[PDB]
């Protein structure tokens, strides 16, 4: 990375002021005579006492444990910006009652109680609690700053340079920030992206977290530097509670993290619009995520296929290169839904156009790659070449949809095709316009196997600042670049998105993987980490950066599996297929002048080892496609860090190379070069784990230490739980769709064990709008296992069945029944292994639609 | 009085199943061999026989996957992919 290329806080001006604000008695104090108590809210004018400007604070009590603080100018010379879009509802409230008050202060229980906020006029201060325990204050170190809106036109506060880009800054200073007090809190995490540990680090010493969508050019580990995305949620754990924050700005943001019984403490500074903060409290970590997801959504179920295996490149030369790469995956039995089409596929950088010498009949190719059950990705970015003879750009130019720049103008910047312009993706009707573009009317030469990866959505522009746009750019309703900054790439994927929705009539789900992202952003489909290394310590990094997305609500999230930058050895490729074949987004990509590496071009043994973490991805795909779809219900993460699952076990809040795919596997990836073995930490007092692969059992709580080879994937099963599986691994997942599935019961000590399934036709929105779908509920106890409905509603017409029972922790029955309705009672036949205690049910043969029970005698 | 039919026996020794087990879509034998005609067994293959034309063989996971492996189209017999004969 070229730091001189990124702004430090000290070169963001309102960054310094900011942050040069020291803990101390803030000059902002309520007026107690101004304040109003009504059902939905209770607002309030502060004050600054020395430049006598006036605020007003809009304080509410939420449905779901939350309280939302809004503050504004009371009299603006022009509007402030307030986040649209990320928001799906406006939030239900909850009644504010004065039950205590006086001359500086109100308590306010929050309907029937038990939650309490105390709100001091003097000075002003918030604080939050559950009956008699504080759980957060507001401004208590009075780092509250609210820089009011000046007469239009010290450093840096009004015109602004960084290198050679000057910002005209015609609003001069209107800063807004916020302080927040945590007490019991030691860890915290979240607020993406960044190349850091999942646990957040103290920002004291050094510089804040930045949040500020950028593309960063051979980014670095372990820094606070700005990535790609922002998500601007914070969570905070402890053994007793969970809460979180919700910075709802779309400006450039700061984060300082400062620990101190013990408490840490969080400081929010945005360059622009209003104060808007959620705070969820939770109590339980799937509270915290319930609340969140209430408010921006849950993540976009994907279309099964999408979780399958990806094989990318900048670039595949041609149609016959495609095809190549298609029938090698066959020709060495790898597995492969997706072929990929980097930015060298169109006609110089033209999007939605194709090189007519590469790609000269792309229905034909993507007619082959349907034959073969396969679909493909094309890259469509935010950049349009400025050319008159490209249709593209004549009707942006003609109906005004670009971004300007103050003097009225189509800004112009530098990308992929030279000189392009950038669409005002804030803009409504730039995004319906979007959208249309991707019917296969307009999308000449595109096909309904077909979808899209939507990149350099930050946006990067090479000649701007930070290589962005100009912060005084103009968008839609006269917001300025700076207003809106961070929703501009969520905005791209939106778009996207309901392009190839509206395609299909509505019909298809789309698959969308975007680089840029906000909060919200989970409702349009992928992100992954942007252009990583083939390294060891990018390969390691994985974990937390996903991890830390998978908290803020981004389920579907990887890496580019062998490192983008630089030629991974063989022995880093493999690891990299196997941690990104138990990753949500699985894909491998590589830069333009890195040596090919399709799988099958190594050596007999890396190829058996990559073959063996592909077939262990397509064996779980029922597993994979059950969690997206719990968190599609409920919002819960896919990928998880052990300390959701086991909250007061405190030494697993920082564990960051180890993770779980929800309650039911835990994964420790190979990460080093030459690894013989791997520290495996298993959680949990009376819990039992067993290693998938050898069966054997382990109790918990323990660190193992477990041998690996090459083609080792570190993987347990917790005893509790059930889990589906594709035995049959063919070359697609569309081929697999409608195969017989294999459960997995993993004993609990107690003898006991639960699981879903998630079945529907695999790409449809059939599932919400004729309710076409299966969801299963497989439990075990005593001798018995049954399949039930959990959610009744759901009906489909399947030739799925189940084939296989494998029963870890289980004695030798004398007999085995399966009964289920309309048929005669059936004996099964069955396998035991007295080592290991697995036994195997022969071929249940029943409808999985069905309900039935399974009897060990 | 009525003599019985022997039982299957796998390639590999490993089991003896009746002949309700040979193609029953279950995997019974390790070298697949029970199940020649279906997708069944990770290790199997099916036989193209291809009439008039070379002979070929596919793996097991390539039986009604819907994909037209063999020239004359029989790995795809209940699959909703009808194949053409593309032997010639
Ligand atoms: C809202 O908050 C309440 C109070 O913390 C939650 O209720 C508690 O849930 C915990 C389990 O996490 C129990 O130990 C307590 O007994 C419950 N307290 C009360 C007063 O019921 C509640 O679950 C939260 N609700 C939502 C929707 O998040
Ligand atoms: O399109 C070229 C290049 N742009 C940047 C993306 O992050 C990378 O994945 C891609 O290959
Ligand atoms: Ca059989
Ligand atoms: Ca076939």
């Amino acid at each position: 990375v070229d730091r001189s290329n990124f702004k430090t806080c000290d070169e963001s001006s309102f960054c310094k002021r900011q942050r040069s604000i020291r803990p101390g008695l803030s000059p902002y104090r309520a007026l107690l005579d101004t304040l109003q108590l009504g059902p939905d809210a209770l607002t309030v004018h502060l004050i600054h006492e020395v430049t006598k400007v006036l605020l007003v604070l809009e304080l509410q009590g939420l449905q779901k444990n939350m309280t939302r603080i809004r503050i504004d100018e009371l009299e603006p010379r022009r509007p402030r910006y307030r986040v649209p879009d990320v928001l799906v509802a406006d939030p239900p409230t909850a009644r504010l009652s004065v039950s205590g008050r006086d001359d500086n202060s109100v308590e306010l229980t929050v309907a029937e109680g038990p939650y309490k906020i105390i709100l001091t006029a003097q000075p002003f201060r918030l604080d939050l609690l559950e009956d008699r325990s504080l759980l957060l204050s507001v401004n208590a170190r009075g780092l509250m700053a609210f820089e009011h809106q000046r007469a239009p036109r010290e450093p840096g506060a009004w015109e602004e340079t960084f290198k050679t880009h000057s910002d005209s800054k015609p609003y001069g200073p209107t800063s807004v920030g916020l302080d927040f007090s945590l007490p019991g809190m030691e860890h915290v995490y979240g607020i993406p992206e960044h190349a850091d540990s999942l646990r957040l680090k103290v920002t004291e010493g050094g510089e804040p977290y930045r949040l500020y969508n950028l593309d960063v050019f051979q980014y670095e580990l372990n820094n606070p530097m700005a990535l790609y995305g922002s998500v601007p949620v914070l969570l905070a754990h402890s053994f007793h509670r969970d809460l979180g924050i919700f910075w709802l700005n779309a400006a450039e943001t700061w984060v300082d993290i400062s620990s101190n019984t013990p408490q840490t403490d969080i400081r929010w500074m945005s360059e622009s619009g209003i104060i808007d903060v959620f705070l969820m409290l939770g109590p339980s970590v799937f509270d915290v995520f319930r609340q969140y997801a209430s408010l921006t959504g849950t993540q976009a179920l994907p279309p099964l296929f999408s979780l399958g295996y990806h094989q990318s490149r900048w670039n595949y030369r041609d149609e016959a290169d495609v095809l190549e790469v298609d029938q090698g995956f066959d020709d060495h039995n790898m597995p492969c839904d997706v072929i990929w089409l980097d930015i060298e596929h169109a006609d110089g950088k033209r999007y939605f156009t194709w090189d007519p010498t590469r790609f000269p009949q792309p229905l034909n190719m993507l007619e082959h790659l349907a034959s073969k059950r396969r679909k493909l990705v094309a890259i469509v970015d935010p950049h349009i070449k400025v050319d008159s003879g490209y249709r593209v750009h004549e009707e942006l130019r003609n109906h005004g949809l670009y971004v300007k720049t103050r003097d009225g103008s189509d800004y112009e910047g530098w990308c992929w095709p030279g000189s392009a312009s950038y669409p005002d993706f804030t803009n409504p009707r730039m995004r319906a316009w979007w959208s249309n573009m991707f019917s296969f009317d307009n999308y000449e030469g595109s096909a309904p196997n077909l979808y899209v990866w939507n990149d350099m959505n930050e946006p990067s522009v090479f000649n701007g600042p930070e290589v962005t746009m100009l912060k005084d750019a103009v968008h839609y309703g006269g917001w300025e670049h700076r207003d809106i900054h961070n929703i501009y790439g969520l905005y791209v994927h939106m778009a996207t998105a309901d392009g190839l929705i509206q395609r299909s009539g509505g019909i298809e789900r789309p698959f969308v993987l975007s680089r840029a992202f906000f909060s919200g952003s989970q409702r349009f489909g992928a992100v992954w980490t942007g252009d990583n290394t083939a390294e060891w310590d990018h390969l390691k990094i994985s974990i937390p950066m996903c991890l830390s997305l998978a908290l803020v609500g981004l389920s579907f999230c990887g890496a580019d599996v062998g490192g983008f930058f630089k030629n991974p050895e063989p022995e880093l490729l493999v690891r990299w297929y196997q941690m990104g074949a138990y990753q949500p987004f699985f894909r491998a990509h590589a830069h333009l002048d890195t040596g090919r590496r399709e799988p099958w071009l190594l050596a007999s043994q890396y190829q058996d080892a990559i073959r063996d973490a592909l077939f262990q991805r397509y064996s779980l795909l029922p597993f994979w496609y059950t969690l997206f779809y719990q968190a599609h219900k409920e919002g819960f993460p896919v990928m998880r860090p052990l300390w959701v699952q086991y909250p007061e076990d405190m030494s697993t809040f920082s564990i960051e190379d180890q993770f779980m795919l929800g309650d039911a596997l835990l994964i420790h990836p190979v990460s080093d070069a030459g690894a013989h073995g791997v520290q495996v930490y298993l959680p949990g007092q009376e819990e039992v784990w067993y290693d998938i692969q050898s069966y054997q059992k382990h109790h918990g709580p323990q660190t193992l230490y477990l041998p690996v080879t090459l083609s080792s994937i570190p993987v347990f099963q917790r005893g509790g739980t059930i889990v589906p599986r594709w035995m049959r691994v063919r070359r697609s997942s569309d081929c697999m769709k409608d195969d017989p599935i294999t459960l997995f019961v993993a004993l609990s000590p107690q003898g006991t064990a639960q699981g879903e399934l998630f079945l529907d036709d695999g790409h449809t929105f059939n599932y919400q709008t004729r309710h076409e779908f299966l969801l299963r509920r497989f439990s075990f106890s005593g001798s018995t296992l049954v399949s039930s409905s959990a959610d009744p509603k759901g009906h489909l017409e399947t030739p799925i069945w189940i084939e296989r029972v494998v029963i870890m922790g289980a004695g030798k029955p004398a007999a085995v029944v399966l009964q289920t309705k309309g048929s005669p009672e059936s004996r099964l036949s069955f396998q035991h292994d007295p080592e290991t205690s697995v036994l195997i049910l022969r071929k249940p043969g029943v409808s999985v639609a069905s309900d039935w029970s399974i009897h060990l005698r | 009085f009525y003599e019985e039919s022997k039982p299957f026996t796998c390639l590999d020794g490993t089991a003896t199943i009746p002949f309700d087990q040979v193609n029953d879509d279950y995997c019974d034998c390790k070298d697949g061999s029970d199940e020649p005609g279906t997708a069944a067994c990770p290790n199997g293959s099916f036989h193209c026989t291809n009439t008039g034309y070379k002979p070929l063989y596919i793996l097991s996971s390539r039986v009604n996957d819907g994909v037209c492996d063999c020239c004359d189209g029989t790995d795809e017999y209940n699959s909703g992919t009808v194949c053409e004969n593309t032997c010639r």
